[PDB]
């Protein structure tokens, strides 16, 4: 089975490896996120429901009045996508929420209420996402790129011992919430545990424990074990504790257990445990340095003998013994394993009780204010533990529980005491050599934010502002007769949403160079933006490719420049977990069989499995072939036995992104060259006619269709009508939705401007009566050819020097390539003329202009606006406008001139739109916007009339289509009687209603359908009125502008020396010459070579996939030429069938299998006609075509297997020695045109404050003469060149004006003077209060 | 300043002055009202804060902000910070009479001239054209001349050609690292919109032709023109100022042409012939009666300055190839014949140019460089040297070497598993084994690639240097080295880790074959590091150079 669009031209496919999983919908991340955002969710946890439930209900002081939330909805947008783009307004929907205010009376707060007021309130408009994943914000399509940010939870790390001279690692922990403060624990160089709250001054860690109502004894009990001394002077012994160098060896059972001096060993512990040793005697000296555990007092006088966590001495021991204390508790410690860390901090902790700790925290928080008990308590209890001020999101709670090894996925978003205790315990455990730190680049630790979440955060911010405002309003008064609509101000809510969507770092203009650029822009992951790291604070730790990127983020496609490794691209099969973590699919492996069920594994979950490789040989039954198979275990890769592998890669492309999966022979390219190739391939400019690649990878069709450029059929059927601007499909009877007419109309997008000023144009690729099915393409967009992506052209290329015209990276091009308009592009640009009102009066758009002698008024109509379709060159007038001016104050020698010649002043200055210099196109569209008060001119009324006619026509079509369904329904209910299967159809269609059957369900249904028909008629009259109102209504122009005239010019740029051209393998160059055809190298048949490339560029830049592409393209074109020769002699279809069949089955057991026995003669001839320009070939990325297959394909044609032929010199006819490599390569025209880059200036406008030439080509600016150029001129002895650069050419007003007069007088001399910059500097310094002066 | 639509744009100094004046007037009012001391003290503190924020914003309690939430720019902030007058406008500023555009090759040019677009030239030299038009009477006034140039009348192009005749233009490329980044050339008016740059100067600019752009400035004064002609001309700067070596050496295609021309093979057409001179050699080569690599005997006459500058001549019968005799026709007089009697790789050509400069002078060297460039281009084109897949010949015994290395590493691993060697020792052992295997593979590849068998004058086997295109490119110095050929036809080698360590198992596949998906990940590991290091090195070098020019 082959698709009808895919059966016209089948691309021969190598790629032995089978396919088990098909590429998913590419731009599904954006659509899923935004769908989750705006969606009625019964249990509010996504989007607007979550925000409303999190903020509302809002309660006033004492709970006298409560504001509740009920539901929300989105109305239909007033302007659709096309109208929004046309008139430069956002495409959004109004969010209307039904709130309910309830007022409580006195007496019992919980009970009856005075009354309730429920009302709908409008709060802001939310932008809507187009069906392709874009937002129309101000008439321009935007894209909001996902963000890769460190997920909330607890992370343990260390400084690697580099912040201190001693070079000792200082561990630390950090709790990062979704919103809140950062509770960080840290180890001081002296091993003292400190804590910081917002990266502020340090405090002893245990202070926080004292802030949680913990005593010293409780602290030591939690963070230490206990040892008991009994009295004489007998201590209980635990064999495990004394793992290991002892003062007193042992005293157990009296006789002997071990001698002095020898370190305790495992055998000693075994003997002790076997003998059941529980108590022993030790010398008092053994307790010299121990620390008491709990407080000890005296029963005689109730005096504190010694406080807890205090040093123990012999005198204290004697006092306790004589005071009647027998059990003494000390803290089990050990310099190696159980080092003393909490005890030292306690001895260094200033605080003694809760109040002191709270006051210290308060003073650290907001210093300078007088602390108070209630104030400190409130501050601490609100810092965390408060829902409104601290949130540990569900993902944060999940990671927090997992990190501390808990089985509870869910919980609360507020830190408890157990959480902090466990975090401190685990940090101590890490310090004691037991445990591992966390890696921060691990993709198991980084999460992805999308549009539907970044927008939800901003909406909730606005809603919190509203909560503040309404609570303030209810604080005072609480008057009655107050509806829930005077408290809600829309602007605060809309402010955040507008700021985010319009002016944000992650919301950027879309790339519309071609479908690939759009696709790769929509699925782009950025580490920058709000809440993420910055360019100047990201080291190579985060800019490098981690082992966890395998299958989730592409390692090749990344920008090269200031931010390399901070912006990456999602992989082909990568998917986002429920929490926001990238996950990738692996085909499960049973005991020995590789089953076909896929599991999506995340970075953390993938570590503890053994995953085979996609290029692993499999038997027909699924069993592995080799005894040992290469698999990538936790961190590395190695050979594993056949029976200990539990997953396999689902494809060979799943490691690369869509951009890098379109490069054939990628594995033969150096990584740098592949990176450059992808980045440049994103920049190809669509040309006049699309040209499919002769060598592809099979990903062209997916990228073309999954982009919105093509027109894809929604339901199958037969093409009823085709036209240059519409397709009418007659749906099949199987999928009719019986209530519908059964036809679908696709309106094609004709010549339209893109963000890059290129041309967007859809043209049909179907004919009348041609069957179609669901998913087939019907109209190719820009850079698509019968549904396949086609970014460039197949050029016949030769590798040889040819006289230094391809010296470094230059390219020598033939004139046959310029004659055939292969790399000719169409560009569309709009120019605006704005007529405002000035103080002296209004500005007029008119055809009568001063000082223009009717030469430039040829193309202007009676209203002063250029005719549509006119061919205009640089300097011509497009719209004629004049501005009122004031008195001119003529000078002498000019007053006399006017007196002599008697010519009065015009009184109006000429300020009219004119074509920029160097541009020459044709006016294809003119549109005029007038303010509601101003009167429309003739041209505006003409345009309005045309629009009205078009709207009427379209609405008539819609009505005629709709009435057919109702007539079908009528005919359906007239079947069981009074039905003439033959006679009825011939009479007028409108008589269906007249006939009546009987007083039954049939007549009632007929009458109801007649009423529905009348309702439909009235409805469409209403819709015609609506369209008329939309056309004729005034425009919401900016204040002060009377009207705007926009003129669209369509330039057609050819290819010229200086234009940049590149292939898919990171091989770029600049055209150096357009050689005549009779000068190009030619072969024995006289066929010239389109392009000549330098071979010296291949060895150093080890991208030898271009040579393989050249050889395979030569083979494909040879097959195509043989088919063309067969087809041009009008041979029988049997010969073509045989040849095409034997050309579609080559290689070492490829997966593709096309059978031409099932092709009808018409289909075979159609396929042959589509293949006469070359047979397309597919070469998957890491599963491509082997060299032997290329040789065999070359031999199928009559070409030499070497890939090299003998060439002759066009100039002399002498054959080149040592034959050269010729073939076909796919060349692109990158969007770096010399037309947009040539700039020259002699004099122009100057800046305002510092009188220097403006900058840029648009400003007609100058070239910056930086400091290094000054150093270069100082290295020479060029003093006069430097001086004239510094003064007369830049900012010496009198000097620069005298130089011009000198030059026009044939006198090349200057009187420089002093630049204005130094004068500004002197004035600024004098303003500072200093007295800087120029002496004499 | 007023903008369109009634909107205004103002500096931040207006806000600071307004605040100062407001607080000062309020203080005077309070002193007038005899207010309690607390209020006047607070007002005086506010006035102090306002004045200090006016003079310098940052260095005090936070910093005042405007309508938006960015800090206001004070007087001090307008003088410093790399955006002030000292560094933003007083040493580097935008200039008139300047343009920029992409650059192309133009191999026909002479060393002292560059190709300039006609439209750029018309825009840059506009006042000169007005002066010429008025001077010769073709225009009554400057307005008439302006209209004439705007309409681009026929005479305007003749006037432009007259103006451009002898008037240098400075060409500059953005990263000006040394003083050879600016040079003066004579314009040659061309069509199109791309500047044509002589190949020999590219190395001085560090420029290639894959999208680079250049800026062009035009001197105005007579002193500036004479400085451009006598100081900055491209025919004056042929030696590097860092070291006295030449800096106009032919780079990659000229070298390939001259290496192919001056090269011998065992048996070619017309071997053993005796020629009357270089002219007969060229006549035979062009008639097709002899090969460019044919060991013949030629009567060569060479001059020598073995006196007080006399150039005495000696005639003899040298043994050379046809190509060397042909090449000898461009060498100036005073040089010997042994310079062009070898293979002439990359270094030999530079040595030849240096000898010419030191023996003869400047002008002969300037002519010699152009002749070398032309001949190299011509004969590189004539050779038809290309690159194919079959040129990358993999050793026939690579797989055996890989198998031996695998066996040895397996033996070492199982020996470690028996507790005879520690982890570090066995890791070093495996690293050494793989290094030895890589060296053996490289040696086999190079030995198989650098020679070929040709037969013969009589019929016997005889080895000679290979004519493999890859080997010719690498050996002549035109492009490539040993590492690139090793990666293409040997084994890609031993990779590193982000930690900086070395992965024990290397990439055993080359680029003629393919790297599997697991071997292509380790390569991406290193490419990213390379790019980042390049950026860092550029930044550090710039900072060092600035600090070094500041002191001296
Ligand atoms: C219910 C769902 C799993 C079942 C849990 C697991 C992770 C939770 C999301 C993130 O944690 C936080 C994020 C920001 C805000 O917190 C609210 C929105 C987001 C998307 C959360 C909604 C929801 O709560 C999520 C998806
Ligand atoms: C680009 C720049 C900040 C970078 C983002 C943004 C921020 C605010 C924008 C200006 C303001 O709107 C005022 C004004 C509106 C009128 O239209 C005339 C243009 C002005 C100057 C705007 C141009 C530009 O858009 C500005 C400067
Ligand atoms: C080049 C710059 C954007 C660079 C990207 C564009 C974007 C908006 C433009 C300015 C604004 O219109 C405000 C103002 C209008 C006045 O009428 C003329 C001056 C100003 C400053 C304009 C000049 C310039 O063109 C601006 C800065
Ligand atoms: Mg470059």
């Amino acid at each position: 089975v082959y698709s009808y669009t895919e059966k016209k031209r089948i691309r021969k496919d190598f790629g032995k490896r089978p396919q088990v999983l098909d590429v998913p919908y590419l731009l599904s991340i954006q659509l899923d996120s935004f769908q989750k955002f705006i969606e009625q969710d019964p249990e509010g946890q996504y989007g607007l429901e979550a925000a409303f439930r999190s903020v509302f209900p809002i309660q006033s002081y004492s709970g006298n009045s409560e504001l509740q939330y009920v539901s929300y909805r989105l109305g239909e947008p007033v302007f659709d996508v096309q109208e929004c783009q046309i008139r430069g307004v956002t495409y959004s929907a109004p969010l209307r929420v039904k709130l309910r205010l309830v007022i409580y009376e006195r007496e019992a707060p919980e009970g009856t209420v005075k009354d309730i007021k429920e009302q709908e309130v409008y709060m802001g408009e939310i932008p809507l996402m187009t069906d392709n994943g874009t937002f129309v914000i101000n008439g321009t399509e935007r894209v909001i790129v996902s963000q890769l940010h460190r997920s909330p939870g607890v992370f343990f790390d260390s400084d690697k011992g580099k912040t201190h001279s001693s070079g000792k690692v200082l561990y630390n922990a950090r709790i990062i919430p979704y919103r809140g403060s950062w509770l960080d624990f840290e180890f001081d160089p002296k091993d003292n545990l400190f804590v910081r709250i917002d990266r502020r001054r340090k405090l002893p860690a245990t202070i926080i424990l004292r802030a949680l109502n913990y005593t010293t004894e409780q602290i030591l009990d939690l963070f230490f074990e206990k040892v008991i001394f009994e009295i004489k002077l007998q201590m209980e012994l635990v064999p495990e504790r004394l793992r290991g160098t002892a003062s007193f060896d042992i005293e157990a059972n009296g006789k002997v257990y071990v001698e002095k001096g020898r370190r305790i060993t495992a055998r000693h512990i075994r003997q002790l445990e076997k003998d059941d040793v529980k108590l022993i005697e030790v010398p008092v000296e053994y307790i010299a340095g121990k620390v008491v555990a709990k407080d000890y007092i005296d029963e005689s006088t109730g005096e504190l003998i010694c406080a807890a966590n205090m040093e123990l001495s012999l005198d204290l021991l004697a006092k306790l013994s004589q005071s009647g204390h027998k059990r003494i508790e000390t803290l089990f410690t050990n310099d190696l394993d159980h080092g003393p860390y909490i005890s030292e901090t306690l001895r260094v902790d200033p605080t003694n009780d809760r109040l002191s700790a709270l006051v210290e925290i308060y003073r650290m928080m907001r210093p300078g204010e007088p602390p108070t008990r209630e104030a400190a308590e409130s501050l601490f209890e609100n810092l965390f533990f408060s829902e409104d001020r601290y949130d540990l999101s569900a993902v944060g709670r999940m990671k927090f529980n997992r990190s501390l090894l808990r089985e509870e996925i869910e919980g609360s978003g507020i830190l408890s005491k157990d959480d902090i205790i466990d975090v401190m315990k685990k940090l101590i455990d890490i310090r004691n050599g037991k445990g591992e730190v966390d890696d921060i680049d691990h993709l198991g630790n980084r999460r992805i934010r999308s549009v539907g979440e970044m927008a939800e955060n901003q909406f909730r911010v606005g809603l919190v502002r509203v909560e503040r405002a309404v609570k303030e309003r209810l604080s005072l008064g609480d008057l009655d007769t107050l509806m829930p609509q005077d408290m809600i101000n829309a602007k605060p809510i809309s402010a955040a949403v507008k700021e985010f969507f319009g002016s944000s770092q992650l919301s950027q203009f879309m790339d519309q160079n071609n479908p690939l650029s759009e696709i790769t822009h929509k699925r782009r992951i950025s580490a920058l933006g709000p809440g993420g790291l910055t360019r100047e604070r990201a080291g190579f730790e985060v800019r490098d490719v981690h082992p966890t990127h395998y299958g989730r983020v592409c390692p090749i496609e990344t920008p090269e420049g200031p931010n390399i490794g901070l912006i990456n691209s999602l992989s082909v099969y990568a998917q986002t977990n429920e929490y926001g973590f990238l996950e990738t699919p692996y085909r499960k492996v049973t005991d020995g069989v590789v089953t076909d069920e896929i599991h999506y594994l995340s970075a953390i979950e993938e570590g503890n499995y053994v995953i085979a490789q996609a290029n692993s040989n499999l038997d027909e039954e699924g069993h592995f072939v080799e005894d040992l198979v290469t698999c990538r275990s936790k961190g590395e890769s190695s050979l594993f036995s056949r029976d200990q592998v539990d997953y396999m890669d689902v494809s060979t492309q799943q490691v690369v992104s869509v951009g890098a999966s379109l490069i054939p022979f990628l594995e033969h390219d150096d990584a740098n060259r592949a990176l450059m190739g992808a980045n440049m391939q994103r920049q190809a400019v669509p040309t006049l006619r699309a040209d499919k690649p002769l060598v592809g990878t099979g990903m062209e069709r997916a990228v073309a269709v999954d982009s919105g450029v093509t027109a894809v059929a929604k339901r199958g059927g037969v093409v009823q009508y085709v036209d240059a601007s519409r397709i009418v499909i007659k749906v099949n009877e199987d999928e009719m939705y019986p209530g519908e007419a059964g036809i679908d109309i696709y309106n094609l997008t004709k010549y339209t401007r893109s963000n890059q000023n290129t041309c967007i144009n859809q043209m049909p690729c179907v004919s009348l009566g041609e069957p179609v099915e669901r998913g087939d393409v019907l109209a190719d967009g820009p850079s698509t050819d019968l549904g396949e992506l086609a970014l460039g052209q197949n050029m016949r290329v030769a590798f040889m020097p040819w006289n230094g015209y391809n010296f470094e990276d230059s390219i020598l091009v033939s004139e046959r390539v310029v004659q055939e308009d292969r790399f000719t592009t169409i560009h569309i640009q709009e120019l605006a003329c704005v007529s405002r009102d000035t103080k002296l009066g209004p500005e007029e758009i008119t055809a009568d202009i001063p000082n223009v002698g009717e030469a430039a008024l040829s193309k202007l109509d009676e209203s002063g606006i250029v005719y549509i379709g006119a061919e205009v060159t640089g300097g011509d007038i497009l719209v004629g406008k004049v501005t009122p001016k004031g008195e001119t104050q003529l000078t002498p020698e000019e007053k006399l001139l006017r007196a002599i010649f008697g010519e009065k002043a015009s009184d109006v200055k000429d300020s009219s739109l004119r074509v920029p210099n160097g541009v020459s196109g044709t006016v294809i569209d003119v549109q005029v916007f007038t303010r509601d008060g101003v009167e429309k001119d003739k041209r505006a009324l003409e345009i309005e009339e045309m629009q009205l006619k078009q709207a009427k026509k379209d609405l008539s079509e819609e009505l005629q289509i709709l009435e057919a369904g109702l007539f079908s329904r009528i005919r359906a209910v007239l079947v069981a009687g009074g039905v003439e299967a033959e006679k009825l159809d011939k009479l007028p269609r409108d008589r269906w209603l007249e006939l009546g059957l009987t007083d039954e369900e049939k007549q009632n249904q007929l009458e109801q359908l007649a009423e529905q028909y009348d309702e439909l008629k009235h409805e469409f009259e209403k819709k015609l009125e609506a369209k008329r109102r939309k056309i004729t209504q005034g425009d919401d122009l900016a204040p002060g502008v009377l009207k705007i005239v926009k003129v669209y010019l369509a330039v057609k740029r050819r290819i010229q020396p200086g234009d940049k051209m590149a292939g898919r393998h990171g091989n770029k160059g600049v055209i150096s010459k357009i050689n005549p055809i009779e000068d190009m190298p030619y072969d024995e048949n006289g066929t010239p070579v389109d392009i000549v490339l330098n071979p010296l560029g291949v060895p150093s830049r080890m991208n030898i996939g271009q040579i393989l592409e050249t050889h395979l393209g030569m083979a494909a074109k040879g097959i195509g030429d043989k088919i063309n020769a067969m087809l041009k002699q009008q041979q029988e279809v049997a010969k073509l069938r045989e040849f095409i069949q034997r050309a579609y089955d080559l290689g070492a057991d490829v997966r593709q299998k096309v059978d031409l026995s099932t092709f009808s003669d018409e289909e075979v001839m159609r396929l042959a006609e589509n293949l006469r320009k070359g047979m397309p070939i597919a070469t998957p990325v890491f599963d491509g075509a082997k060299e032997a297959e290329i040789k065999e394909l070359l031999k199928l044609g009559d070409l030499p297997t070497s890939g090299q032929i003998r060439l002759y010199d066009g100039r002399t006819g002498e054959q080149f020695e040592r034959p050269v490599t010729v073939g076909y390569m796919y060349m692109l025209k990158l969007n770096h045109l010399v037309d947009d880059k040539m700039h020259a200036r002699s004099t122009g406008s100057y800046s305002l404050v510092t009188q220097q030439p403006l900058g840029g080509k648009a400003q007609f600016g100058g070239q910056r003469f930086g400091e290094m150029e000054v150093w270069a001129l100082e290295a020479y002895g060029a003093a006069y060149t430097l001086q004239e650069m510094l003064t007369v050419k830049s900012d010496d007003v009198n000097g620069r004006t005298k130089m011009y007069k000198n030059i026009v007088d044939g006198n090349h001399q200057m009187e420089p003077g002093m630049p204005e910059s130094f004068n500004v500097l002197l004035k600024e310094i004098r303003s500072l209060g200093i007295n800087i002066e120029l002496e004499d | 300043v007023p903008l369109d639509g009634g909107r205004f744009a103002t500096s931040d100094l207006n806000d600071l002055y307004r605040r100062v004046i407001n607080r000062n007037n309020r203080l005077k009012r309070l002193l007038d009202l005899a207010a309690p001391d607390i209020i006047v003290r607070n007002e005086k503190r506010m006035l102090q804060e306002a004045v200090d924020a006016l003079l310098d914003n940052g260095r005090r309690g936070r910093a005042i902000t405007g309508s938006n939430k960015r800090p206001l720019k004070s007087l001090a902030d307008m003088i410093k910070g790399k955006q002030g007058r000292f560094r933003q406008n007083l040493l580097g500023k935008r200039v008139d009479y300047s343009g920029r555009s992409v650059i192309t090759v133009g191999p026909y040019l002479r060393l002292h001239q560059c190709g300039l677009p006609k439209k750029m030239a018309l825009e840059l030299f506009k006042p000169f054209i007005y002066g010429k038009l008025e001077l010769r009477g073709l225009a009554t006034t400057i307005k008439a001349a302006k209209k004439m140039v705007e309409r681009e009348e026929a005479v305007v192009w003749d006037i432009l050609d007259e103006v451009i005749r002898e008037h240098p233009v400075l060409l500059n490329r953005a990263p000006t690292l040394h003083r050879l980044g600016i040079q003066a050339f004579e314009p040659v008016l061309i069509e199109g919109k791309a500047i044509q740059l002589h190949p020999l100067v590219c190395a001085a600019y560090n420029a290639d032709f894959d999208g680079d752009q250049m800026a062009v400035h035009v001197p105005l004064t007579l002193e500036a023109q004479l400085e451009a002609r006598a100081l900055m001309m491209s025919t004056n700067n042929i030696l590097s100022p860092a070291n006295g070596e030449p800096i106009i050496v032919p780079s990659q295609d000229v070298v390939l042409g001259l290496y192919y021309m001056t090269r011998d093979c065992v048996n070619a057409k017309g071997e053993g012939m005796v020629l009357t001179g270089p002219k007969e050699a060229e006549r035979l080569y062009r008639s097709g009666l002899a090969s460019l690599h044919a060991r013949v005997k030629v009567r060569i006459t060479e001059y020598e300055k073995d006196a007080n500058g006399e150039l005495v001549a000696k005639t003899s019968l040298k043994d050379t190839t046809v190509g060397r005799a042909i090449l000898w026709m461009i060498v100036p007089k005073g040089l010997p014949y042994s310079i062009v009697n070898q293979a002439l790789g990359k270094k030999a050509i530079s040595k030849m140019l240096n000898t010419c400069y030191r023996i003869l002078g400047l002008k002969p060297t300037v002519i010699f460089a152009d002749q070398i460039m032309y001949t190299g281009f011509a004969y590189a084109a004539r050779s038809g040297a290309s690159v194919g897949i079959d040129d990358m010949v993999i050793p026939e015994k690579k797989h055996e070497i890989i198998s031996e290395a695998e066996a040895e590493v397996a033996e070492i691993q199982e020996q470690f598993q028996s507790g005879l060697v520690t982890a570090g020792e066995r890791y070093n052992k495996v690293i050494d084994i793989w290094a030895a295997a890589n060296d053996r593979v490289s040696k086999a590849m190079m030995d198989n690639l650098q020679t070929e068998t040709v037969i013969n004058r009589d019929g016997q086997e005889e080895k000679q240097v290979s004519f493999n295109s890859i080997y010719m490119m690498a050996d002549s110095g035109a492009r490539g080295s040993a590492a690139q050929i090793r990666q293409l036809a040997g084994m890609r080698g031993l990779m590193a880790k982000p930690d900086g360590s070395i992965i024990e198992t290397p990439i055993t596949a080359n680029f003629r074959e393919g790297l599997n998906v697991l071997q292509y990940f380790i390569s991406t590991h290193g490419a990213r590091k390379g790019l980042a290091d390049t950026a860092l090195k550029t930044a550090n070098s710039g900072y060092l150079t600035r600090r070094l020019v500041d002191v001296a």
